[PDB]
């Protein structure tokens, strides 16, 4: 109803960290990967503690909700925040030098 | 509303005309049908109505029609119950209405 | 289109138009995004209204009228010129006449390449980006 | 001499590196003014532009052929290609000349800016027109407000000010016509 | 199971209808507030002409005042002049420039608090209770004056239409500290003006800035109140929008409950009947 | 009053009281649509205060007190004075004692007329009209 | 919802006279003594008249 | 809320176009002239397009 700006602060500090982990429980899958095309991760149990211990005390604030969607370990959200972070700038810029001529 | 509809259908199939019917209040027509299958001792279905709901109203709204001699129309006053489009008695009358007329104050 | 699923036809459908529906799939869940970001029209991030354009360009070009189906290759022609570039000059409004204008205007022998090769071979890609540059959208 | 560059369009572009990206750059007082100072024109011949303002008014934007203002020296009066000023009002009328017609406007103190485009800018608090002035209180006001001088040099200042402020009120009301 | 929705749809439908009553009654207030705003901004332009409009001095101290608002339904106005408030401190601070942050309104010591925590001296709330006056907004030119900065800086929103608030940085030199040495371009900018006072024209500019700081303060407080309830007003129409969204799901859930309740009680009594004949 | 209803409706009315009612229902509709909005009371919209405070003078009138029931006459006079705008006068916290300072003080000459009538003349509102000022109405 | 802060005055008076009624309404029992701490009392209908 | 004035000059055209459209909506019916005074007017659908 009243939208995020009417939260207080350590509250929009818990709908961040939340829809951070909502977006981290979510997995591609190996019997998924026919389907979706991303490729299933295996996430062992130290790797998914480690990871969510690091978002509950607060060490990966700065990255964005969507690294977090679909990635294995918590090394792969800062690595989707590497891949996100680089397009950011790469929109276009491909106009010629193609493989679409009419000889080659 | 049969007696209603077999009046229209002489001028329908005898006259060749086009004739219009005016069921007013289907639900009434529903609600009457409801009360005969709970007289007779049928179990009811959904919400509260006869188990042959969308059979005693395709029987009813099956025979107007367009006929090669000539066509019955109906303009047939429709109840929401309790503001539901989704009861089962406007969700099974709308399934065969071609057009809605509402008029509001 | 977020909760229409057929995965057993997926990885049993065209594969020109498997190439070119993926790209399709994801620009479209991008723009549902983005018009779930935009619940009000108050702040414009120009970053997001590229998407937030060619996904309403891409809903225009889905849509289609009753009771003329048309070809796969006709259907993965149009989706190729719709998710590249080739239609960012109609705004939303001409982009079913654009989409005519495509399939009328393109050399029908591209058809029968893309049907009876099944995909898009590096050789039809070709003459898919420069038979759709000669093109001329109503929408100008 | 000028040290630090500033302005406007300087802040617009240092503003780009050192904010977000996401934001736009924040609006100046500059861009909402259209009548400037040192540009050229703006009088054409006997009239000329006259802002009479106030906080909570605009009593006048038009243009007028001459302006009294109430200086602190004395007053003085304001026609077309006046020089550049920068004049503190004392208590007294403003009128605004406009052919016959004259508006007596009583200012309360103020200060009165004629640009070298030729732009009176006349920046008031409180100016009050003559007819709504009661002549009633103003001269037991005179009378209390010469009685009352503790040893407050805070008091003596505002009993100056009032001294001076309803002196000049009743010297602009008894030479009424 | 069945009247936890129907007091749900109650306390929906009543949320709805404050809420409805709170955009109604800012856009009233928007409008009276708009007959204060438009006659306010007149007295900002001989200032801003005579001064200039210099953001990026050079100054060693700076008052910074970020002009917020007392009631909080406004819908991220507070939100957004905070980051402009931190963007414009990371703009013009330059070489370690002692700055004062203050906040006009209690929505700027519940932020600015949570950005500079340190630089934070001073907070004026419960401004716009009854209305702005120009001696309340003198009162904290004059609080503002107790400390002796280079420059101040206003951040409000410009109130421009019913739907575009901009926020706005309005600065103010001090007199002959800096204001001077901005306008001395090889002589002097200020020197063409034939000074009519009866002290020196330091004194002249030490109370031309004065007057400059209550005007621009006046304004500012003017604007930001106006962008205030006419950012209510589309706060509380959006919670409205929501507020019909979620009674419509409701009431779809309740009709469905409804059905089911009178489905289920019905089955409970041909199977206790059907058990007995 | 805005769930209660009559299919027969205004075909079967006291006439002059059919003259009346057809405004206060208006009003009383009208004041339904602003209701639960003058908890805002200092938070005021001067357009919608009228039809407020309005509702709230046709409100406490229509109350009763139990076994005391009115002839048509008496209650058309009521609803006459209260919908015309005579008591615009009358402090909302006693229209209730108002209206025995209304049906008391106007003399029971215009009852007789509006009874035996049975509908509002000219010549009886003009009358009880300038009755209507004669009454000593509980304001402060 | 809001906090009591928009009410003219009118509606803050009835608001703090009918916490008093809520609160005055309530009276401890003579059998309720074991439960929570409180001797009962017995309140005559002329006393209640005049307080309320 | 805001002002039947404060509209822009196309959506006051269409303000302009939908009261007079809605108004050319009503139609006085043939059997509806024994009391209210004004004849009926049957219309046909080419009629109706065209002037719509």
């Amino acid at each position: 109803i009243l939208g995020m700006d009417e939260l207080s602060e350590e509250d929009k500090l818990t709908v961040a960290r939340a829809r951070k982990i909502q977006r981290f429980l979510s997995q591609p899958f190996q019997v998924a990967e026919v389907f979706t095309g991303t490729p299933g991760k295996y996430v062992d149990l130290a790797d998914t503690i480690s990871g969510f211990q690091g978002v509950l005390t607060g060490k990966y604030d700065d990255l964005p909700e969507m690294a977090f969607y679909m990635v294995g370990d918590i090394k792969e959200v800062k690595e989707k925040a590497d891949k996100m972070a680089k397009d950011i700038a790469s929109r276009k810029e491909a106009d010629n030098k193609k493989v679409s001529e009419e000889l080659k | 509303a049969l007696t209603g509809l077999t009046v229209a259908e002489y001028f329908r199939d005898i006259e060749g005309q086009d004739v219009l019917l005016f069921v007013d209040n289907i639900f009434r027509f529903t609600q009457a049908n409801s009360e005969v299958s709970a007289l007779l001792g049928r179990i009811p279905s959904a919400v509260g109505y006869q188990p042959t709901l969308a059979t005693d109203l395709g029987g009813l709204q099956e025979r107007i029609t367009t006929t090669t001699k000539g066509s019955i129309t109906s303009v047939q006053a429709v109840y929401v119950p309790a503001d539901d489009l989704t009861d089962p008695a406007p969700a099974t009358t709308f399934a065969h209405l071609d057009a809605t007329t509402v008029l509001s104050r | 289109v977020g909760l229409s699923v057929s995965r057993v036809g997926s990885a049993a459908q065209f594969p020109g138009m498997k190439q070119v529906a993926g790209t399709l799939k994801l620009e479209l869940a991008q723009y549902r995004e983005v018009a779930a970001f935009a619940q009000f029209g108050s702040d414009l991030d120009a970053a997001t209204q590229y998407v937030l354009e060619r996904g309403a360009r891409l809903t225009e070009m889905l849509k289609q009228k009753q009771f003329a189906p048309i070809p796969i290759e006709r259907q993965t022609v149009a989706v190729y010129a719709a998710t590249k570039g080739f239609l960012d000059k109609v705004r939303v409004q001409d982009i079913v006449a654009a989409e005519e204008a495509v399939i009328s205007q393109v050399n029908p022998a591209v058809f029968k390449i893309l049907k009876a090769n099944g995909k898009i071979t590096p050789a039809l890609d070709a003459h898919l980006k420069a038979e759709l540059r000669k093109v001329k959208l109503p929408g100008a | 001499e000028a040290a630090a560059p500033a302005g406007p369009k300087e802040f617009t572009e240092v503003w780009n590196k050192k904010a977000p990206s996401t934001l736009i750059v924040p609006e100046f007082p500059s861009n909402y003014t259209a009548v400037k100072a040192v540009g050229e024109g703006q009088v054409h011949g006997d009239a000329f532009p006259v802002n009479f303002y106030t906080p909570h008014s605009i009593l006048s934007q038009a243009q007028k052929d001459t302006v009294v203002l109430p200086g602190v020296d004395g007053y003085f009066g304001v026609k077309a290609s006046h020089v550049p000023t920068i004049a503190q009002l004392k208590p007294g009328v403003v009128e605004l000349h406009s052919g016959a017609e004259s508006e007596k406007f009583f200012v309360s103190g103020g200060f009165a800016f004629v640009h070298p485009n030729g732009v009176t800018d006349i920046c008031v608090l409180e100016a009050a027109t003559l007819d709504q002035v009661d002549p009633a209180a103003v001269k037991s006001a005179l009378a209390a407000a010469s009685a009352a001088q503790p040893t407050d040099e805070f008091e003596q200042a505002a009993n100056r000010a009032a001294i001076e402020l309803y002196s000049a009120l009743e010297s602009a009301v008894e030479a009424k016509a | 199971s069945n009247q936890a929705v129907k007091q749900r749809i109650r306390a929906i439908k009543n949320i709805g209808k404050i809420t409805k009553a709170m955009k109604m009654v800012a856009a009233s207030k928007m409008k009276n507030a708009q007959i204060a705003v438009e006659q306010s901004r007149g007295l900002v332009d001989p200032f801003v002409r005579l001064f200039g409009d210099f953001p990026a001095v050079n100054s060693n101290k700076s008052v910074v005042v970020a002009v917020t608002s007392d009631k909080g339904l406004c819908g991220g106005l507070n939100s957004n002049i905070t980051k402009y408030t931190r963007a414009t401190l990371a703009t013009t601070e330059s070489e370690g420039k002692d700055v004062v942050v203050v906040s006009i309104g209690d929505k700027g010591r519940s932020q600015l608090t949570r950005i500079e925590s340190q630089r934070y001296q001073l907070a004026i709330a419960d401004t716009y209770k009854v209305r702005v006056t120009f001696g309340q907004a003198s009162l904290i030119v004059e609080e503002l004056i107790k400390h002796n900065p280079q420059s101040y800086q206003i951040l409000f929103n410009k109130f421009r239409s019913a739907i575009s608030f901009k926020p706005t940085v309005a600065t103010i030199l001090s007199p002959d500290l800096l204001e001077k040495q901005l306008e001395d371009v090889t002589g002097n900018s200020l020197d063409a003006y034939d000074i009519e006072a009866s002290h020196e024209r330091s004194d002249v500019l030490r109370d031309l800035t004065e007057f400059h700081l209550g005007v621009t303060l006046y304004n500012a407080m003017l604007e930001n109140n106006c962008s205030e309830h006419a950012s209510r007003m589309s706060a509380m129409e959006n919670s409205t929008k929501s507020a019909g969204e979620m009674l419509g799901k409701l009431t779809l859930d309740y009709n469905r409950k409804r059905q089911a309740t009178i489905t289920t009680e019905l089955i409970e009594i041909i199977a206790g009947a059907s058990a007995l004949m």
